[PDB]
């Protein structure tokens, strides 16, 4: 009575992982100034958003097994590495530095090569204390990234401005968006939706606080791979973004010297004016309000224990300081004033000014990425960013939550948690009463 | 995009399968991440059409086949297949007999082509 | 891996209510897992009591209204916990009780079907005498 | 609602003797929604086969299954000492899942 | 192929088929040919996807059951086919190509649904 | 392309035409091969569609067989000759036969459009 | 092997020599061919003395 | 890979002695090669990393 | 390239057996090539005697039983050698015998089909008088 | 240039170091 009938275009799909191409905004390289993220090559140009609400469709999401975040990690690392190939190589100054010893800068002297292979020039350069390791008055020193890798300068035109990067999908695949409020990122999703392209994920790299990210819809969301495990970082998402203002109020001089044929090495010469420590300002009232909300949300998941935020234990500045990138100058801030309280609540309501230490020998990715040298920026730099999340790390009456800690991927797991790569299978066989070939 | 009516039962969705109908589409890191996707999508589409053509359809969204519905594939009657069953659920139910059904359809189209050639004498 | 442990062994007078606990080690959450409660008689075959699936509680017709199944997923201290509470115990309940969890994450695994699923991870069991 | 029965209520075999444990259903399980278990004495059931003939990880490849309409069979090639124990037949094609009586394999 | 591009539509239509594309048979230049080939394959497949959705799976000239709306063109058959070339025509109806594509897809859907209904 | 039964004569082999289906050094070797295979398949179908045979494994046509291509009878062609031998015999007249097939299909399309007025 | 041309009869087309992209592509290709031709060659960095 | 039935001699041109005769064995001789000296790998640093 | 040289002019008494030997310089093996024997009468047209093709020897119906075609391929000392032996010589056998080798490697060359081939390389020729 | 004294030879050469200024004698 019934006969096979073949349908093409049926709504049948499976979980799959494939290569997702980029689609940046029409600005290309930010009106055509080379971005490290190579965003004019994200050829797709994103004109219109096509979405479909999958009605009566429940799909299971597990943000900790997403391959989108790993693809983002590899793409970001590759884009960062490929931007440093054209730039100057700084092997000539893995050299003994005659640094003047008794501010964090140090006045160092070293013999450096000139454009002629025969001749050598004595150079004076101000190197930060964080970029200097004792060789073991006028003690002798060396750059930190001398016994590990060979550093490469940053190209002057290359700009590290994170602009949105969209992960779109090839034909025959689809991306499923959860659209469900207060999503823990692990479980059933009721209004799953099919999108071609993800929202703009800014490749913002930071250590203890997630800046400029996507902020939650209805409440603060706590996402950890394994709450019982204390080696699993707790990713906090914000309903509302605390505002951080970070400045370097010292006018600096870049005085390029020639260390080879066509190779200019830009060093910090001196400060024209006052010497001022760099800092980042965070309103006390807003920060403590948001931290109280985070403490309540942590009480919900941690047996109503008293939640104690305590400053990071210590180690490398990259690991235990808030690291970010203001205007091409990399900051390493002390968040001890931020994360120091017990709830169940400091009553200050004024600006919290946290010290920051600029670095120049940059290793953003812990060995997987290259090591670079960031040339100084001439004028004073001011960047206005909103923090939208925290990365905590509980340690084993009360639970203590050190800030920071995590992999590089955890910055983008608040972005790619709701997206799932899905393969569409359009062939379908069903019994119907046609009977004709 | 083919995924719109996905919680709808097969009877209600089959109407909306043709409503969409795919009506209109009118060496850096991203250099290869698009070329590989292009080639894979093209060859996947060509494989889908190659399967579709071997059964005699070759360009029909809803294609009619003369293969009788074997009961081992599904004992479910037409009404409870098309009124309380979605496409993912159905293809999961008949996930074990897709290769056999493909072979039967290819054999049936071969038989029909042989009969057509024989009638032409 | 994954390990299911139940709450020891209890002997109670008829008419009392017994609570069996199911602590699932290795289960990331009960959003992607389903706890299925099954009872084995001392000599007979296994029966099916009820389940929690996507945080929805259900029991078979034989056990409707006479059993309660509750579950809470990962906290800071404890793994996901599932509780089977029988009410109005009778001598016919002298059976071993098992707790099972299956991964309902991917729809094409075959271990689950429309909420009626196989049983993949098995706990030690709480024999109950009454 | 679907009652599944297991062919050999008890069975007798030794090491190296392959046994076919059969199972039949009250209805036609065309979706192959049948699962097989093993219960050693004093232990919990262990899953061996799901979806008719699919094997879990960590289960010996010697266990295999077949699905044909209402007839489901479990074959144990090169039977070994640990394999001895009660085997169960489960269907999850329709609510509620139902278990077969048993097939004890003894030396 | 663009041969007879200055011929009025009626005269060329007979010459659209006199020659129908019949009888074809990591350096700087490595990437060029590969990208060109992939783009050409994709474009040809897209042309066939449009041509197939309308029921014209393998036809150079394909008749259709869609009536000609007068809003698309008020011009008569001879004024279209005797004093107009293909480029001029496609420029004249350049705003109604998407609508005509949609109507062709809908008409083929209706025909296929009716055919399946008759077989039942 | 189904090898096997390739030493079989045309009569026996035609029956055995059956179900067709069912940076690094290796990085570019796969991609170039895939693109070439796709382009060859789309050329085979491009030829096959121009003759009205799209989607057909065995396609009949309304082109009479000229004797200048061969005056070998049906039994001699199909009983003691394999496909490779046949395609070597008529290797000189493949382009002409392709042109005649395209022209015949064009004529059939024109006549079909004419009959529809 | 063969030209394979054809004459578009009664076809008038507007040409702008100064907005041709073929010349820009030629320049880029020639520059790339020079650039790749010198990669597997001596570096002569000792000569800057 | 070793031959099936016998030792096979394959040369591009037997008459030419500038062509290397290639012998294939249908039986494989077993060779045991050993360096019995405990060696020390000491890694010095010749540059950054 | 390829060069074929043959035994040389011979004068025989009628009734004797004469052997003409053909050595192919440039033929890698007679497995790939094929040796075809051709006789040319004085003033008359060329005839076909026999061949070895794929190490199988055959002769024309006129010459069947009155001729042997033998060949051996490459050795360390000598190139491939083909031999033409005419048993029971008669006065009609006075002709310039020729040796030919045609490449049968690729089937789409056109020089050959079904074992009947055009002659690509020609030997010097051995006139036989009887 | 090596200052040498599968029979091995104990060669002495003074070669570069992580620092471009300093050189280490190597055996
Ligand atoms: C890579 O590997 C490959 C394998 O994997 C390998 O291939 C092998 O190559 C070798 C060569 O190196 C091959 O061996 C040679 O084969 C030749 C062909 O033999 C066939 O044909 C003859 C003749 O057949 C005709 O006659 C018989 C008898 O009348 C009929 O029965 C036939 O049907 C046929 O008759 C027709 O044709 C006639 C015209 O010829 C017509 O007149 C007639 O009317 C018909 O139409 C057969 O005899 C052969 O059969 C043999 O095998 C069967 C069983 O299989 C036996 O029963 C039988 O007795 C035969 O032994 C076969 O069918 C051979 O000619 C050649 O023989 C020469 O060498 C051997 C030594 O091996 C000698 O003993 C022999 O005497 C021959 O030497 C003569 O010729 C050389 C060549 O110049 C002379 O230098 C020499 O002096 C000698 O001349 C003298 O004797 C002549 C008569 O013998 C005479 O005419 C002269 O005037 C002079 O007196 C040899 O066996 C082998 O087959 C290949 N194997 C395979 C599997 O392919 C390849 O080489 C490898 N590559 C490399 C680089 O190494
Ligand atoms: C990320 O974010 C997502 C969402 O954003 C989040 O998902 C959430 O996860 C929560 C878990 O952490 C989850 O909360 C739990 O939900 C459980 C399910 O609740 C539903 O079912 C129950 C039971 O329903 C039965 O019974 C009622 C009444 O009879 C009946 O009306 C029903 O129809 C149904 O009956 C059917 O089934 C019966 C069998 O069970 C059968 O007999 C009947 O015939 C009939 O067929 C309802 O009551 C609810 O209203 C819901 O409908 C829920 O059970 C669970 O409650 C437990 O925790 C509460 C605190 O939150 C306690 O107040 C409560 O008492 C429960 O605590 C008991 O169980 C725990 C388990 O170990 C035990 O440790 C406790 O000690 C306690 O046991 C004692 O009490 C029970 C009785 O309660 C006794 O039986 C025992 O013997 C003990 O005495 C939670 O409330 C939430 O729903 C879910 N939300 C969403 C939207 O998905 C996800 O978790 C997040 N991820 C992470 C990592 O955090
Ligand atoms: C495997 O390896 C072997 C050894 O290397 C190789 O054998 C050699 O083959 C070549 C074929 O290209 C032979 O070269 C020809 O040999 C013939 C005869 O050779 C014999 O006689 C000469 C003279 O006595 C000896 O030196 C020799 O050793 C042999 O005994 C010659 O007649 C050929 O002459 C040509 O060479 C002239 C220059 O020397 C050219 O001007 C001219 O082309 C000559 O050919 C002309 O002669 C015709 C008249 O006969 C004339 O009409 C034409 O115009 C024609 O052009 C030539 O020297 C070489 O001798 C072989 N060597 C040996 C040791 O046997 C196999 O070929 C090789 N196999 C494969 C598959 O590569
Ligand atoms: C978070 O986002 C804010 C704004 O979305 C970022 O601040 C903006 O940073 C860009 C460059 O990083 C500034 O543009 C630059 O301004 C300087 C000085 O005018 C100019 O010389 C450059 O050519 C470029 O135009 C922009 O002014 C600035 N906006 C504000 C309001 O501060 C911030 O940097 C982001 N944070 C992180 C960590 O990326
Ligand atoms: C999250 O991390 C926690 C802590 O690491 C994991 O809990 C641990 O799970 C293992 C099972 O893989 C437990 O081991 C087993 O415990 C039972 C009961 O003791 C025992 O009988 C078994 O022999 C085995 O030891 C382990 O005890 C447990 N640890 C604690 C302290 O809870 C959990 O598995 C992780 N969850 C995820 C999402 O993987
Ligand atoms: C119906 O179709 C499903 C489709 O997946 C079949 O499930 C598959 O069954 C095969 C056969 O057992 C499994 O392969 C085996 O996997 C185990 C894993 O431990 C491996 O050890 C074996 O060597 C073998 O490769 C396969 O994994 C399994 N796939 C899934 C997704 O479950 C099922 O068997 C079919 N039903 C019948 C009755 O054939
Ligand atoms: C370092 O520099 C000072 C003066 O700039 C000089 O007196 C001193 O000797 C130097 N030390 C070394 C180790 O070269
Ligand atoms: C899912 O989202 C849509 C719109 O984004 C909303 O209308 C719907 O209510 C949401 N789902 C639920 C269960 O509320
Ligand atoms: C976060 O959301 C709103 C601000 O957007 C705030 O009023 C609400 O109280 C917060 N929710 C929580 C975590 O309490
Ligand atoms: C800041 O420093 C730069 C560096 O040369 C200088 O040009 C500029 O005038 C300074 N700004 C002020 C306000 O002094
Ligand atoms: C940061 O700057 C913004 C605007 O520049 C201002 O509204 C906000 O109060 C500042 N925050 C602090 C802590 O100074
Ligand atoms: C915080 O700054 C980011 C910068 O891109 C902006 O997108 C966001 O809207 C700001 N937050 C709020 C609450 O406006
Ligand atoms: C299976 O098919 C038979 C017809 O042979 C029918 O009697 C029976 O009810 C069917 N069972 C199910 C579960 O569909
Ligand atoms: C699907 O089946 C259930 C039970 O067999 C039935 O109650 C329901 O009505 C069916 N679906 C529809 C749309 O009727
Ligand atoms: C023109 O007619 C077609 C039917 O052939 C119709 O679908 C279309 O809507 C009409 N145009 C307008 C502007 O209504
Ligand atoms: C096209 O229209 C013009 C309008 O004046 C007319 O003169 C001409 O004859 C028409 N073309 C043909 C071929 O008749
Ligand atoms: C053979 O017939 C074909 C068409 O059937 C024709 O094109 C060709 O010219 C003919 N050849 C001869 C020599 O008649
Ligand atoms: C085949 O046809 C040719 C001419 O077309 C003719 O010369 C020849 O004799 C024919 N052969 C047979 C066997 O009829
Ligand atoms: C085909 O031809 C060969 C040789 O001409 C002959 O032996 C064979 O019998 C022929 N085929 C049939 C079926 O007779
Ligand atoms: C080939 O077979 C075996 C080796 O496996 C050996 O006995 C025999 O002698 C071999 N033949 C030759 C010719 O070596
Ligand atoms: C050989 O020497 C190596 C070098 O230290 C050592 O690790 C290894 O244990 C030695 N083996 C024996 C057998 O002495
Ligand atoms: C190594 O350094 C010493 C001085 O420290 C120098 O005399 C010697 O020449 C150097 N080595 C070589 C091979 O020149």
């Amino acid at each position: 009575n019934l006969w096979v009938t073949v349908y093409y275009g049926v709504p049948v799909w499976r979980d799959a992982d494939t290569t997702l191409f980029c689609a940046s905004d029409a600005k290309a390289h930010e009106t055509e100034v080379h971005n490290v993220w190579a965003t004019h090559a994200c050829v797709p140009t994103d004109p219109n958003p096509q979405e479909m609400h999958l009605k009566n469709v429940t799909e299971n999401f597990n943000m900790w097994k997403n391959n989108m975040v790993e693809q983002m990690q590899e793409d970001v690392i590759s884009l960062w590495d490929q931007s440093l190939k054209p730039c100057v190589k700084l092997t000539p100054l893995c050299v003994t530095l005659n640094c003047t010893s008794a501010d964090d800068v140090r006045n160092c002297s070293f013999n450096m090569t000139t454009e002629l292979r025969d001749k050598q020039q004595k150079v004076y350069a101000l190197f930060y204390k964080l970029d200097i390791v004792p060789i073991d008055n006028f003690s002798e020193y060396r750059l930190i990234n001398c016994n590990t890798s060979v550093i490469k300068q940053a190209c002057p035109k290359v700009s590290f401005d994170p602009i949105p990067i969209h992960y779109c999908t090839p034909a025959g695949y689809a991306i499923l968006r959860c659209n469900d409020k207060k999503f823990n990122g692990t479980g059933p999703c009721k209004n799953v939706s099919s999108v071609q392209c993800t929202h703009g994920i800014k490749p913002v790299v930071s250590t203890q606080l997630l800046l400029n990210g996507s902020l939650a819809e209805e409440g603060i969301i706590i996402r950890s791979e394994n709450l019982t495990n204390n080696a699993k970082t707790i990713i906090v998402h914000f309903n509302e973004s605390v505002k951080i203002n970070c400045t370097r109020p010292s006018n600096n001089t870049r005085t390029g010297i020639h260390i080879g044929p066509g190779q200019v090495f830009y060093k910090t010469g001196d400060i024209i004016g006052d010497i001022r420590k760099a800092y980042c300002n965070i309103s006390g009232a807003q920060w403590h309000k948001v931290l109280g909300r985070v403490a309540n949300k942590l009480k919900e998941h941690f047996n109503n224990k008293t939640i104690v935020f305590k400053p990071s234990s210590g180690g490398d500045p990259e690991i235990t300081m808030h690291h970010f990138n203001c205007r091409g100058e990399f900051f390493y801030c002390n968040t001890t004033k931020l994360f120091n309280s017990t709830w169940g609540e400091t009553r200050d309501n004024g600006t919290i000014t946290i010290p920051c230490r600029i670095k120049q020998i940059i290793n953003m990715w812990q060995g997987v990425g290259q090591a670079m040298y960031a040339p100084p920026i001439k004028g004073v730099i001011k960047c206005l960013s909103n923090i939208t999340g925290i990365l905590l790390t509980r340690d084993g009456n009360n639970e203590t939550f050190r800030p920071g800690g995590g992999n590089i991927k955890d910055n983008w797991r608040n972005e790619l948690y709701k997206y799932k790569v899905v393969q569409i299978e359009p062939l379908g066989i069903a019994p119907t009463k046609c009977k004709r070939r | 995009g083919f995924l719109g009516a996905a919680g709808s039962t097969m009877g209600a969705a089959s109407i909306t399968l043709t409503v969409q109908a795919r009506q209109l589409l009118s060496l850096t890191v991203w250099g290869i991440k698009q070329l590989q996707a292009r080639v894979l999508a093209v060859e996947r589409y060509l494989q889908d059409q190659k399967f579709l053509g071997l059964w005699g359809c070759s360009g029909k969204i809803i294609c009619c086949t003369a293969v009788p519905w074997n009961s081992s594939w599904s004992n479910k009657t037409f009404e409870e297949i098309w009124n309380n069953m979605t496409w993912i659920e159905w293809e999961r139910e008949i996930s074990n007999y897709t290769s056999q059904i493909y072979d039967i359809l290819t054999i049936s189209q071969t038989q029909q082509e042989k009969n057509e050639k024989d009638l032409l004498e | 891996q994954i390990h299911l442990v139940q709450s020891g062994t209890e002997v109670k007078k008829p008419g009392s209510s017994v609570t069996v606990s199911c602590k699932a080690y290795g289960v990331n959450t009960f959003g992607l897992y389903a706890v299925n409660w099954v009872r084995q008689a001392p000599g007979q075959s296994l029966e099916y009591i009820g389940q929690i699936w996507r945080w929805k509680s259900s029991a078979s017709h034989h056990f409707r209204g006479r059993v309660l199944i509750s579950a809470v997923d990962l906290t800071g201290s404890s793994p996901p916990i599932s509780s089977l509470e029988i009410k109005n115990l009778t001598s016919d309940d002298t059976a071993v009780y098992f707790c099972t969890t299956t991964s309902t994450y991917d729809r094409w695994s075959g271990l689950h079907h429309d909420g009626v699923m196989a049983f993949s991870s098995w706990g030690q069991g709480t024999l109950i005498s009454v | 609602d679907i009652q599944m029965t297991q062919s050999p209520s008890t069975l007798s075999a030794s090491t190296g003797d392959t046994v076919r444990i059969s199972c039949r259903a009250s209805q036609s399980i065309t979706g192959n929604w049948v699962a097989w278990y093993q219960q050693r004495p004093g232990k919990a059931p262990r899953l061996l086969i799901y979806r008719g003939a699919a094997l879990l990880g960590g289960v010996p490849s010697r266990f295999r299954g077949s699905a044909a309409g209402t007839d489901f069979t479990l074959t144990i090639g090169n039977l070994q000492a640990e394999d001895f124990g009660t085997f169960y037949c489960q269907q999850y094609d329709t609510y509620p899942g139902t278990f077969g009586q048993g097939t004890k394999v003894e030396v």
